[PDB]
């Protein structure tokens, strides 16, 4: 904290992706409502593109919004399948009632009007139809609609007559329409017609004009109709008459409008016949007239201003499917009159390739003179969202890139050398026989530098801090998209796609070379895999410019399961990198000769460990000098009693500085540094209250060896666990007494060391012994991550993750176990705190100050460079970065350094010393003189 | 290693070193200006100066032959002549010489704390030698690491050790016997030991043997001109 706000942190709010938005505002109250799938209901300014008020949710399925709707200033939302029902007021940002609803599978939402104005909500579900109040939310009446148990209903209709209309099917089979009234809701009426050919009515269906009932029927190449108003029998038109036809193996749709509630629909409505290609229709007393055929048309939306209605139809300039540039125009067309508007034509570009838009809504107004100005809020496939304004200059408003709510991992790659230092690391390594061309290079290198120093009378010109202090996250995101973030500033540097990427797919970002290799550029690997297919793919990219590098990644034809860098690297300081496939196989990268010649001499001291919770399993596999893979050990925790949920084993890229410590006395205890130490905890299927349970067990990597077996009683997940140097740090609920709780454990050694020229895991016949504490922490968690510094000289803290958004720093000494019961002589010789069981909180703790982290997901920490300065990049539904100083930042000048005293003292002292000589001299005169 | 902050040294460094140095010439000048030699009357100077001319004879009464020097002692220490024995006779002074004493360390050890609470919070350089461990809490004052090597030092004692090891430097350019560093008021008592020692001393004639050792050797004369 210290007072120095937005100096080196920066934060970024991100909605998921668009599922349901809302642009129809006053003109001047400039908003934009939209709920996301990240079950996130937020307001967007729309001038430029900022968070006014967002309202996070439950992250699981128990709060995902189903269904918007608009009225007036207030948003209305649904919840929870259905459970929930909120209004919450646009302008101030609050709820404004909150209706729990009974049970049944919410199918539709709609609005009703009893003669002019809009006041009660009709809410449909599965097995019946309720109607609510706006001002309040008090259920107005409930009615179960007849036969329901066989039908599935899929609409709801009303208007200023003051009647519902509700609408259910059953597919391949006949459909069924009910009419109730809004003054009690009794069945006015209740009719049934047979479509053989239907298959299901809310995505095909619709209704259009005085509730007319329009389903498009592929089978016959025709538009059935049903004057809902009168008609009992449906009727049928073919499209032929009207020059039509439908797609082969595709659901065409119907899209209606209601510009109010109250009012009933506009005749003309748009078909979307075939993808790419639209119809406008107009609708006129059991007849119907095609207005305008748009082809080669990807997306369609509808507006009104207030009194007309306008479409607004999405191409790209000239087909060539996919787009000849990715350079899309959107035209207003009259829903009157199929006319295109006249200069109201709005052209911009995609900067990514593959990616096509997918959503569009537009809002509309009326200019000066009385011409329909319009926005347009895009989002592409990518989960990006654009906001395209008419007038031509910045054709893109605020471009907001969504897909960074969702992000899966992320690493820290060095920025590359500046110009001012790329000549100390080309000028060494000569090593020249004769110290005359020594001299010689030197004192050349030497007048550069004058020369340089005497002359001082955007990704283009990236250079590296000099503290290395500002590096570049290169981001992945499960919308399968590369991101490159400068760590100082948040900005953007470069943007990369994966085409067909599915969601549920494990990534893998693995840096294979730094930039500390001038010559050679530096070179990350992402390791994507499909879940459903189970084939696995490497992207090879540029961590800085972010082109794929033209070192072509080998095609991985069996599916892979773990992957593996080893420390040693090729002869381009490539690390090398390797992946065991399902055969047990092992395929090297980049798999040169001097990376298999180097990899095959040290091929017995490579160990894979795969663990597969499916089966609760431990495997771990030896490395042949052909490359291949042994059973070397085994394990099985049975998945009958226990599921393996976390296999966290320590960062291989941290040092240890202190290998024992202090104990006072004058004696020294010995850490247990072991480096291939699994903590492999594991929840017990066994879910009730009092039975539950959480294993952790310190699993060996190499020789299976259980280090630590501890089974910790009344507990249940979820257990969030770190692994350092020697600790191990997994927080757990207790379902005995409610309350979050940790479990420090850690790993100690005899008073004297085993063997220190080297550690062998198959040399420690030595258990180590374990010192167990548990504390009482007293809030929830969502992520935790040990600060980590280059040389692990700085105290060691833990970034505890919050519901609240805050970020805690709690001092990993607080949570030593050989803190006693009873203070004695030992301990305050050591000067160990007595144990207490509460931990605080204390505000004044937390890493960030108000920039809350809703739904934190993950914890990132950098070394950076210095010694007292650790990268933080907490990443969640926002995203932010800052730096945690654990020791006071010991190594740097403070901020408030006394410039204006240093050097004033000592140019008033200098002056004094001349003063004072003189002085001295003079009395030393007089003095011999008297 | 570390990679200190290059700005520790252009203004943690160096500054203490100058401060150091001139606060040393400071020191000095200030003592001599603040030297003033108290008066003396006829008395005790012309006795000092007796006393003086007593201990030289006494050092060096070897090139006087023998009844001068019995005619000095008959002078000095017997009833009948007389010297010898017809010879004889808060506050502000203890305050000035105690504040005076006091003023050539406890400036310095001022100066350090001052150092101490300025740059509190710094590492500013690493002593070539690896300390001991149990030297830790006062060469690191100011800094919450726990295994940090030793060698590095906190301000202060980098300060310590400057004005430690430049008082060869003030003897060098100030000038010998310099006042910048760290580190009779009886006579009756003086003429009675004065008496008693040269009571006991003997004389011993230098010249009874000058002619012979003078006789074995040529007399040198080689650049008369
Ligand atoms: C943020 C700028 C440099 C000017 C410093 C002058 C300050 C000064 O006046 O301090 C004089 C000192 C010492 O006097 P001195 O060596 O110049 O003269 C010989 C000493 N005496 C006269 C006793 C024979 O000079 C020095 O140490 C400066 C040389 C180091
Ligand atoms: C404006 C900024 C002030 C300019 C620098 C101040 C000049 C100090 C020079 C000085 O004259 O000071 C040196 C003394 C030497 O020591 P001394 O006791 O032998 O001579 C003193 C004799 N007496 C005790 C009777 C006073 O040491 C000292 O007091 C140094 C005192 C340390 C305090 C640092 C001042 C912090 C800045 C404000
Ligand atoms: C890279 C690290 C090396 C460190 C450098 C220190 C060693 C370099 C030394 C000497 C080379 C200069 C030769 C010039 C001849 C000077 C002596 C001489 O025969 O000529 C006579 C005149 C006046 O004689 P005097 O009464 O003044 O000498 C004192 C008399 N006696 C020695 C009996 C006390 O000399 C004069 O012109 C007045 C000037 C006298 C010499 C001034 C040099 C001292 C200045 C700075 C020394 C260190 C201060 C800064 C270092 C801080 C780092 C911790
Ligand atoms: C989060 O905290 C910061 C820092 O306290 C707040 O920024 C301050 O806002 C007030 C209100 O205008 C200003 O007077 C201060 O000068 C700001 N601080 C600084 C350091 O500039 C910020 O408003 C807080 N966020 C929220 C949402 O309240
Ligand atoms: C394609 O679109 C990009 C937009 O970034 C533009 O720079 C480029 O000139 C376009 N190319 C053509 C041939 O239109």
């Amino acid at each position: 904290y210290e007072d120095q706000v937005g100096k080196f942190d920066w934060r970024q709010q991100y909605v998921g992706k668009v599922k349901f938005a809302s642009l129809e505002f006053s003109p001047g109250s400039k908003k934009l409502v939209v709920a996301t799938e990240k079950n996130v209901i937020a307001a967007l300014n729309s001038r430029t593109g900022e968070i006014l008020w967002r309202h996070v949710d439950k992250g699981t399925a128990e709060g995902a919004v189903d269904a918007m709707l608009l009225h007036g200033q207030d948003v209305i939302t649904v919840s929870n399948g259905g459970r929930i029902m909120r209004s919450w007021e646009t302008n101030i940002g609050g709820l404004n009632w909150e209706i729990t609803l009974d049970s049944g599978s919410f199918q539709a939402l709609g609005l009703v009007g009893l003669q002019e104005s809009v006041r009660y909500i009709a809410v449909l579900k599965k097995t019946t139809l309720a109607l609510h109040h706006l001002s309040s939310g008090h259920l107005k009446w409930v009615e179960h609609l007849p036969e329901s148990d066989s039908i599935h209903y899929q609409m709801v209709y009303s208007y200023g007559s003051g009647v519902v209309w509700a609408l259910g099917v059953v597919p391949f089979s006949h459909v069924n329409i009910v009419k109730f009234n809004v003054e009690d809701g009794e069945i006015v009426q209740q009719v049934r017609v047979s479509t053989p050919w239907l298959q299901h009515l809310s995505g095909a269906c619709g209704v259009v004009d005085e509730a007319v009932l329009v389903c498009p029927d592929p089978s016959s190449r025709s538009l059935q109709t049903l004057a809902l108003e009168t008609e009992w029998e449906l009727r049928q038109i073919p499209l032929q008459s009207l020059d039509l036809e439908f797609g082969s193996g595709f659901q065409p749709r119907v899209l209606p409008t209601q510009p109010n509630p109250v009012d009933a629909s506009r005749a003309q409505f748009f078909l979307h016949l075939s993808p790419s290609h639209y119809a406008l229709l107009q609708y006129h007393y059991g007849t119907l007239s095609l207005l305008k055929n748009f082809p080669q048309t990807a997306l369609v939306s509808f507006a009104t201003t207030g009194e007309k209605t306008v479409a607004a139809v999405m191409a790209c300039r000239n087909e060539v499917l996919a787009c000849f540039n990715q350079t899309y125009t959107i035209n207003l067309y009259l829903v009157e009159t199929g006319r295109r508007l006249l200069d109201t034509t709005i052209t911009f570009s995609l900067e990514q390739s593959g990616t096509r838009p997918e959503r569009l809504y537009i809002q509309v107004f009326l200019k000066k003179d009385d011409s329909v100005g319009y926005r347009a809020l895009v989002q592409t496939e990518d989960h990006l969202l654009l906001f395209l304004q008419q007038l031509a200059g910045k054709v893109v408003l605020w471009s907001r890139e969504e897909s960074l709510a969702e992000v899966v991992c992320l690493e820290m790659v060095d920025l590359p050398l500046t110009g001012a230092q790329a000549e100390l690391e080309g000028e060494f390594g000569k090593k020249a026989d004769g110290l005359l061309g020594m001299f010689l290079k030197r004192l050349s290198s030497q007048l550069i530098l004058l020369q340089a120093w005497t002359s001082h009378l955007n990704i283009d010109t990236l250079a590296r801090d000099e503290f290395n202090l500002q590096k570049m996250m290169v981001m992945v995101t499960a919308s399968g998209k590369l991101f490159g973030i400068e760590s100082s500033s948040g900005t953007i540097l470069w943007k990369q796609y994966l085409p067909n990427v599915k969601p549920d797919s494990s990534f893998k970002l693995m840096v294979q070379r730094t930039t500390a290799h001038f010559p050679h550029p530096p070179q990350c690997t992402l390791l994507v895999k499909d879940k459903e297919s189970g084939m696995s793919s490497l992207y090879v990219f540029n961590p800085i410019f972010g082109k794929w590098s033209q070192v072509a990644p080998p095609v991985l034809k069996r599916p892979i399961l773990q992957s593996l860098l080893l420390p040693v690297m090729d002869q381009d300081y490539a690390k090398v990198l390797l992946l065991i496939d399902d055969e047990y196989k092992v395929t090297a990268f980049p798999a040169t000769r001097n990376v298999l010649r180097q990899l095959h001499e040290l091929a017995p001291s490579i160990f894979f460990y795969l663990v597969d919770a499916e089966q609760g399993r431990l495997c771990g596999y030896r490395l042949r000098k052909d490359l291949t893979t042994e059973l070397s050990w085994e394990l099985t925790i049975p998945p009958e009693v226990q599921r393996i949920v976390k296999v966290k084993g320590k960062r291989s890229s941290e040092h240890v500085h202190s290998q024992g410590r202090v104990m006072g006395d004058r004696s020294v205890l010995y850490k247990s540094l072991n480096p291939n130490l699994l903590a492999v905890v594991t929840e017990s299927t066994d879910a009730h209250h009092e039975r539950t349970f959480i294993g952790i067990f310190l699993i060996d990597g190499v020789t299976g060896r259980i280090i630590h077996s501890s089974v910790q009683k009344k507990a249940k997940g979820p257990v969030h666990i770190v692994h350092s140097e020697n600790w191990v740090v997994y927080q757990y609920w207790n379902t005995k007494a409610r309350r979050n709780e940790f479990t420090v454990l850690e790993l100690y050694e005899g008073t004297e060391q085993y063997n220190a020229t080297a550690f062998s895991s198959l040399d420690r016949p030595q258990l180590p012994q374990v010192l167990q504490q548990s504390y009482i922490f007293p809030s929830s968690i969502s992520a935790m991550e040990a600060t980590i510094t280059e040389r692990g000289i700085t105290s060691r803290h833990l970034l505890i993750g919050l519901p609240s958004g805050a970020i805690l720093s709690l001092p990993k000494a607080l949570l030593d176990p050989r803190r006693p019961e009873i203070p004695t002589e030992q301990s305050r010789e050591e000067n160990l705190i007595p144990y207490s069981p509460d931990v605080q909180i204390h505000a004044e703790r937390f890493i960030n100050y108000n920039q809350t982290v809703s739904r934190m997901r993950g914890i990132y920490t950098a070394p950076s460079g210095l010694e007292s300065t650790c990268l933080v990049v907490a990443y969640g539904l926002d995203i932010y970065q800052t730096r945690v100083y654990p020791s006071k930042q010991f190594d740097v000048l403070k901020d408030d350094y006394d410039y204006v005293l240093i050097s004033s003292v000592l140019f008033g002292l200098v002056f004094a010393t001349m003063i004072t000589k003189r002085l001295a001299q003079v009395k030393l005169l007089n003095r011999a003189w008297r | 290693e570390l990679l200190l902050d290059s700005n520790i040294r252009l203004w943690v460094v160096l500054p203490i070193v100058i401060i150091t140095f001139f606060v040393g010439m400071i020191r000095h000048y200030v003592s001599i200006l603040l030297q003033s030699d108290k008066k003396l009357t006829q008395e005790q100077v012309s006795d000092s100066q007796v006393l003086i001319r007593s201990r030289v004879l006494r050092e060096n009464g070897k090139y006087i032959p023998k009844q001068s020097f019995l005619t000095r002692k008959y002078y000095f220490n017997n009833p009948e002549d007389g010297f010898f024995k017809k010879t004889k006779r808060d506050p502000t002074m203890l305050t000035d010489m105690m504040k005076g004493n006091v003023t050539n360390v406890l400036p310095m050890i001022l100066i350090g704390g001052w150092i101490n609470m300025t740059f509190s919070g710094f590492v500013t350089t690493k002593v070539p030698f690896p300390l001991t461990l149990r030297f830790k809490p006062m060469l690191q004052q100011g800094i919450e690491l726990l295994t940090l090597d030793a060698s590095w030092v906190s301000s202060a004692s980098w300060y310590f050790l400057n004005v430690f090891g430049l008082r060869s430097i003030y003897s060098l350019i100030l000038g010998q016997d310099n006042a910048a560093d760290q580190s009779p008021a009886d006579t009756n008592k003086a003429f009675k030991t004065e008496w008693e020692a040269l009571e006991l001393t003997d004389h011993q004639w230098a010249l009874d043997d000058v002619e012979e050792e003078l006789m074995a050797k040529d007399l040198h004369f080689e650049g008369m001109f």
